[PDB]
């Protein structure tokens, strides 16, 4: 409803982008394997 | 005949194996450290790159470059560019090389030795070829590339010795060893309980007998019968190089004689 | 080998041995005052003051990412007025020299012109080295 | 990487040998001391580039134009 | 050798000047990497 804060997220977890990924998405959205 | 007799065993294209014998022991070692270090050879030193998107580096491609040894039968026309009397590099100081390889094919495009080509005007001279000693005939592994990656260069390839650089250093790892069964006594094993036992019987054991353990100590002699195993890049023969190297062992000689024609008049 | 030093084959590091490259990289601002007013990014002139010589820079100030770079050349040209054309070039790095590698010009948030710079450079295992 | 032009302490070349042994153990899957016997480095200062050598050319080249 | 701007998705040897467009076209993203070299520099081999 109303937007507060932007909480900095550890990656490689449950709101990174990169726990949706195999190879391909490493590498298309360039990432370290 | 009079010295130095030459006995050679089993030899190949790129090995020689002899018994040097009746030589002396610096005579020996120095004619092993000039054919290692004091021998001039074509090899790539300038590189001017004009783009590159490739994984490797221009400096990393230009080091490998370097390393890529090329044919020097021809070593003793070329001049260095520091005593032609050109603009810093000629057609008889310098041999430029110029290489583009772009990718299209789209599994790990390759470069390897043969690719490169001399555009420079050779003169008809047996130098610059890249050693293609490949069975399967392609060279050394030089570079890797997909699509929009490329390789573009222009070298130059000049002289020099083994004293600059490893990269005019055509020699690989000369042998030297004289005397297994050591009745000199230069040197007593580390032992335990047996030196004959513990210390293995050595390889060029074969030709001078073993030491007849019964016998008083020699005190007498002194270096004799060497059994120097040589070998080569293949930037030459590995006669070419024992004759080029004494051939400039004998030359560093007569230029201390021409030092002496310089002293004894002046 | 005299107290644990270690002796060195120089020909192996002709040919490779230990060779390496180095990689630092730069930043360069367009500054944000409060007032909403930018900054700019281009090739600086007289009109803190340097004498840098502006042999390597770009149109916008900046340096190609394929010349290599050496002695005290000015690094990111940036000018800014107020209502005049400061020297607000960084001049180089006075302990490493090398070639410069990749530019990237980018912003943030709130829109400050950002440009960038890494810097490429050999190093070859010399003798007061720590192994 | 790639493997070293002319290992370090001999010189020589070994950078042609690489495709040949790869081709080599991946065709037929010796032990390796046999395998560099065939592509011949006799003295083990030199075996050790080909059996150390480590690649990581294609985990870089998987990645861009 | 016309090659000033390049991004990395569109790899679009396009153009730039002061204050053109900080997104590039054809892809919405902002990075702007910019060309290599036109001239030519020359290393040594050592
Ligand atoms: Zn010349
Ligand atoms: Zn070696
Ligand atoms: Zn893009």
């Amino acid at each position: 409803k109303v937007f507060i804060g932007r909480l900095p997220i550890m990656l490689r977890s449950k709101n990174c982008y990169l726990s949706e990924a195999t190879e391909s998405d490493l590498y298309k959205l360039k990432e370290c394997p | 005949e009079e010295g130095p007799q030459v006995k050679i065993r089993e030899a190949s294209k790129d090995n020689v194996d002899f018994i040097l014998s009746n030589v002396d022991l610096a005579m020996a070692n120095s004619l092993r450290r000039v054919m290692i270090a004091e021998i001039p050879t074509l090899a790539i030193d300038s590189v001017e790159v004009e783009t590159n998107t490739t994984v490797l580096a221009d400096e990393f491609i230009a080091h490998r470059l370097g390393l890529i040894p090329l044919q020097s039968m021809d070593i003793e026309q070329l001049e260095y560019s520091r005593d032609c009397f050109c603009e810093d590099h000629c057609d008889k100081c310098s041999v430029v090389l110029t290489l583009q390889a772009f990718g299209e094919s789209e599994s790990t495009t390759n470069v390897y030795s043969k690719d490169l080509v001399i555009v420079s005007n050779l003169m008809g001279r047996n130098i610059g070829h890249p050693i293609i000693q490949d069975k399967e005939g392609n060279g050394v592994l030089i570079c890797k590339l997909r699509k929009g990656q490329e390789l573009k260069l222009t070298c130059v390839a000049k002289k020099g010795i083994a004293k600059e650089h490893a990269k005019w250093g055509p020699a690989a790892a000369i042998e030297f060893e004289y005397d297994p069964w050591n009745k000199l006594k230069h040197t007593d094993y580390w032992y335990e309980q047996d030196s004959a036992k513990e210390w293995p019987q050595s390889k060029n054991c074969e030709y001078e007998d073993p030491p007849n353990e019964g016998d008083p100590f020699d005190y007498k002699a002194q270096a004799d019968t060497f059994y120097m195993n040589v070998e080569s890049v293949g930037s030459i023969p590995v006669d070419q190089v024992v004759v080029r190297g004494i051939d400039t062992l004998q030359k560093k000689v007569a230029s201390i004689l021409l030092a002496l024609t310089q002293m004894d008049q002046d | 080998n005299q107290e644990d030093s270690m002796i060195m084959n120089q020909s192996s590091i002709d040919r490779g041995l230990f060779r390496s490259l180095f990689f630092r990289s730069y930043m360069d601002q367009e500054k944000k005052y409060g007032m909403s007013i930018t900054e700019t990014f281009e090739k600086p002139q007289r009109t803190r003051m340097k004498h840098g010589t502006y042999d390597k820079l770009d149109d916008d100030g900046l340096i190609a990412p394929g010349v290599r770079v050496s002695g005290e050349d000015v690094i990111i040209g940036k000018t800014t007025p107020i209502s005049s054309k400061r020297d607000a070039s960084t001049p180089l790095r006075s302990t490493e020299n090398g070639i410069v590698d990749q530019v990237l010009v980018t912003t943030n948030q709130d829109g400050l012109k950002f440009v960038k710079v890494r810097v490429r450079t050999t190093k070859i295992p010399q003798i007061g080295d720590k192994f | 990487m790639i493997v070293p032009v002319r290992c370090f302490s001999c010189g020589k070349v070994v950078g042609d040998k690489w495709e040949s042994y790869l081709n080599l153990l991946q065709e037929d899957e010796l032990d390796e001391g046999t395998a560099l016997s065939r592509l011949g480095l006799k003295r083990y200062c030199c075996r050790r580039m080909i059996l150390t050598h480590v690649d990581l050319i294609e985990k870089f080249l998987r990645y861009n134009p | 050798a016309t090659l000033k701007y390049i991004c990395a998705e569109c790899s679009s040897k396009l153009s730039l000047s002061r204050t053109d467009a900080v997104r590039c076209k054809d892809c919405g993203h902002r990075i702007l990497l910019k060309a290599r070299t036109k001239r030519l520099v020359q290393f040594e081999a050592r």
